[PDB]
């Protein structure tokens, strides 16, 4: 899983355009702490963009 | 203590006299918001206290649909003279400060701390005695 | 069959505020044109802060923040402009936002100014409303000190950030006599009258009206620059009759979908 | 620390008037007088500007790391 | 048809013990023609009452000329002709207690008869044979119009 | 931490449904429109034109919670008419009403501004 | 002299029982002597009642805690059931004993 460690860019759907780096992922979800909030959300892998 | 531990508080405590004064007329829209928070109301808005010129709910109507049941309880306000049960007007209360609800239905007399509070004998009391916990849980909530 | 016929008049229109009067509506539709004009107005503002460099004395979030808060020349381009959670582009494109930069360094030996004037957008007509008076300053800088970033601004309404409220101060008023007793005053003399009262000094309240409602609206829709305050209040009305078509569209496919 | 770029209660800018606010503060303006030369008439604008501590003038008093 | 009681009331009294509610107001009334007395409080903001006002009162069980039994539930868009058309103030209440001067011997001479208006309360007592048509928890109208 | 975002005020999220009509059986002629993602700015202006139809018996609105963003609706009519069409009609009345409201407000801005 | 006026029942006073019970009760306390005699020992009871009470309750507090709030039960019938207290009763006072 080369997910995980990698900044993060969500370029679908309401988080679109929020960094983060990923903590742990699926093959279909990824937990991301956001770089611009204060929060771990979870987000489907179709809506990331690696950076 | 033989007694509620809890009882009608602060905000609620001030607007439940403030609304059972006798002077408080509700208008139709006022009314129909006021029942929206009603959790046990059976749907049908009841006849207002005034028709004409303007159809207007007291407080007592919508505190009286509030009354879970059929309630029986009389006590009197904070502010009740003690002249006035010795006097002509033992039960056509110049201050509105006998409480008397009758057939679940508040037909006068101002509420207060010593009707919705945490006394004994209290209209909260009365409602968990000849009730249940259930149906006063709803009246609780229903009057906050 | 049972819809208001309301009517405008301006009493004031500068560049900073409109003031007007609606007559004939109900107190329900003033209130939430009110609330449109805080809440559902959407303009342009920074919502994306890439900073490259900030050696001054504010944090990156302080920055950021103040940024947010500037406002942006958001007339005629909001209305053109795409929700970028709507917009189709990966990150940022400019049919959604609207790409800002600032890159100042202080090497003179007083203290620089960073304002709203150092902020350079791409779009010759998003920019700040201060540099369109004296700018809003962002952040002081002393000697050596530089604050180099990347902002994008996009579009959104203030009922999601306070920075998206198109408004500064929305007044509103009806009934300013107390006709209606909707306020009842304990001593009625004590209390000054309003800019819209038409009671002589004798005369503290109008007589109750038993049969009136409320009928006539007084607002004083003050900008805080993003958009002329007509704008503001077309952009409500608007807005609004757009949430009601968006709900009659659901409530269309719910009932035939019963 | 820096003035608020909005006024907290209203939205009002207030950013931009502070060193306005500071230079007729000594053009001997009174402070009230000062708040109604700069547009401020709602008392929840002036108390942005009449309270405010620029702190961030004592904070450009320390060289910067780099 | 349903009317329990009707009268003409002048207002001899306005709140003797002082106004104590801003919006309600206390008439003490006696009656010309059956020589009843009259306490009745009076949303006096929507229907004002002076002091030597005259007015015909009628309670009545129904609102109907037919007689015919309401539920007691609010029916706005009811066009049957109702007996409410013909006066300025009407009031919908509850008569909760009869009180009476009876012994454990005699009937009783005199009857009053309280009526709760939701929460305006009247009292009206007179002669027995005047107040037949009162049992307790049932459903009155109040209706009066100024007499010129 | 438990921050909701801001967004989710205004925002149906995947598979939410924008209205939903419950036809509650304690009353005749009643319906429950469950609006979700809204609410008083739409919830006030449709019970308020609900109560100017002389047909509409009931019509108020209710938010849960002011932590979730979900409009209740509640409308009885008479039993010639239904809670369905008068909630239409309703949108219909303060869509025109808005429509009017704008048109009148342009010409008064343009009559101002010429002067 | 007050306990004897509110609480032993009067059966000589037929015209008084003729407002408070209907014609057929009022005939037969009138007549059957089974009915006086139990009456009267109910009376009794009560004044034994009185003395125990009156040890028990040396101070003449009358407030106590009880299960039951038998006035507001009482009440709760009226309410209920409709009870006219300006007509004669159906109730047998045997069958209240
Ligand atoms: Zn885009
Ligand atoms: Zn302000």
């Amino acid at each position: 899983n080369e997910l995980i460690g990698q900044t993060v860019r969500i370029s679908q759907g309401p988080y679109k355009g929020y960094i983060g780096v990923v903590k742990d992922a699926t093959e279909s979800t990824a937990r991301v702490e956001l770089h611009s909030t204060c929060q771990t959300i979870s987000v489907d892998r179709q809506r990331l963009t690696t950076v | 203590s033989n007694r509620p531990v809890m009882g009608i508080v602060q905000d609620t405590l001030t607007a439940v006299r403030k609304f059972t004064k006798r002077d408080v007329f509700l208008e139709r829209g006022e009314v129909m918001n006021l029942l929206m928070f009603l959790s046990t109301w059976d749907g049908k808005v009841p006849q207002p206290a005034i028709l004409k010129p303007r159809p207007l709910w007291t407080g007592k109507q919508i505190f009286s649909l509030i009354i879970p049941g059929h309630i029986n309880c009389i006590r009197t306000h904070s502010t009740h003279p003690d002249d006035e049960d010795s006097g002509p007007y033992k039960h056509i209360s110049p201050g509105d400060t006998k409480v008397v609800v009758e057939n679940g239905e508040l037909i006068m007399g101002i509420l207060c701390k010593k009707s919705l509070g945490t006394s004994a004998g209290s209209l909260v009391h009365i409602s968990y005695l000849e009730m249940g916990h259930d149906i006063t849980r709803l009246f609780y909530s229903n009057i906050q | 069959p049972y819809a208001n016929q309301p009517t405008v008049r301006i009493t004031e229109l500068t560049d900073e505020n409109v003031k007007f009067i609606i007559e004939n509506t109900d107190l329900a539709v003033a209130n939430s044109i009110r609330r449109v004009f805080i809440a559902e107005v959407p303009i342009i503002a920074i919502d994306w802060v890439q900073i490259d460099a900030n050696s001054s004395v504010l944090h990156d979030e302080f920055i950021a923040h103040r940024l947010g808060l500037i406002p942006l020349t958001s007339d005629d381009i909001v209305d053109k402009l795409q929700y970028s959670r709507d917009c189709t582009c990966e990150e940022f494109c400019p049919e959604c936002s609207v790409e800002f930069t600032l890159d100042v360094r202080c090497n003179e030996d007083q203290t620089r100014h960073v304002t709203s004037r150092d902020l350079i957008s791409n779009s010759p007509r998003v920019i700040p409303v201060t540099s369109r008076q004296d700018d809003i300053l962002i952040v002081k800088l002393r000697k050596g000190q530089e604050l180099r970033l990347r902002a994008y601004a996009k579009k959104g309404f203030g009922k999601e950030h306070a920075k998206w409220n198109p408004t500064a101060g929305v007044a509103f008023e009806y009934d300013p006599d107390n006709a209606l007793r909707h306020t009842v005053y304990p001593k009625p003399e004590e209390w000054p009258k309003s800019e819209y009262s038409e009671l002589d000094e004798d005369e503290s309240q109008a007589p109750y009206d038993p049969n009136g409602k409320p009928e006539r609206f007084y607002y004083n829709v003050e900008s805080c620059g993003s958009l002329r305050p007509e704008t503001i209040v077309l952009s409500a009305l608007s807005g609004l009759k757009k949430k009601l078509s968006d709900l009659q569209t659901q409530l269309s496919h719910e009932i035939q979908s019963d | 620390m820096i003035i608020p770029v909005r006024c907290f209660t209203c939205g009002k800018i207030v950013g931009n008037k502070w060193e306005a606010y500071l230079g007729l503060l000594q053009a001997e303006y009174t402070e009230g007088d000062a708040l109604d030369a700069l547009g401020l008439k709602r008392y929840c604008c002036r108390r942005m500007l009449l309270a405010h501590v620029d702190l961030i003038e004592k904070l450009l008093n320390y060289a910067p790391l780099e | 048809a349903g009317i329990l009681f009707e009268d003409i009331f002048d207002v001899k009294d306005i709140d003797p013990e002082g106004k104590k509610f801003d919006r309600v107001s206390r008439l003490h009334c006696e009656s010309e023609s059956f020589k009843m007395d009259l306490i009745l409080d009076v949303n006096i903001q929507i229907y004002p009452v002076d002091l030597g006002d005259k007015f015909r009162l009628v309670i009545a069980s129904t609102l109907y000329e037919d007689g015919t039994l309401d539920d007691g539930e609010y029916n706005p868009t009811d066009d049957r002709p109702s007996r409410a058309d013909q006066f300025e103030y009407v009031m919908y209440g509850k008569v909760y207690r009869i009180e009476g001067d009876e012994t454990s011997t005699e009937a009783a001479t005199r009857l009053s008869a309280y009526v709760s208006y939701g929460g305006l309360l009247m009292r009206l007592q007179g002669d027995a044979n005047n107040l037949h048509g009162f049992e307790v928890d049932s459903r009155v109208y109040l209706l009066m119009k100024k007499l010129a | 931490m438990n921050a909701p975002p801001a967004f989710e005020s205004f925002l149906l999220f995947e598979g939410e449904k924008k209205i939903t009509i419950n036809k509650d059986t304690k009353v005749p002629n009643a319906c429950l429109f469950t609006i979700n993602k809204e609410d008083h700015t739409l919830g006030n202006i449709i019970k308020s034109q609900l109560l100017k139809d002389p047909q509409v018996l009931f019509a108020g609105y209710k938010v849960p919670h002011p932590l979730e963003h979900k409009i209740i609706i509640r409308v009885q009519t008479t039993p010639d008419y239904s809670p369905q069409e008068a909630f239409t009609n309703a949108i219909t009345d303060l869509i025109s009403e808005l429509s009017l409201l704008e048109e009148r407000f342009r010409v008064a801005i343009k009559d101002k501004q010429e002067g | 002299k007050a306990f004897e006026k509110k609480f032993r029942f009067d059966y000589t006073n037929e015209r008084a029982l003729r407002r408070t019970l209907q014609e057929d009760l009022v005939k037969d306390v009138l007549s059957n002597a089974h009915i006086q005699n139990e009456l009267e020992r109910e009376f009794e009871r009560m004044r034994e009642d009185r003395e125990v009470l009156r040890v028990i309750f040396p101070t003449g507090d009358s407030k106590v805690v009880l299960p039951c709030n038998l006035l507001r039960m009482i009440w709760n019938a009226q309410k209920i059931f409709h009870i006219n207290p300006r007509l004669p009763s159906d109730l047998h006072p045997i069958k209240v004993v």
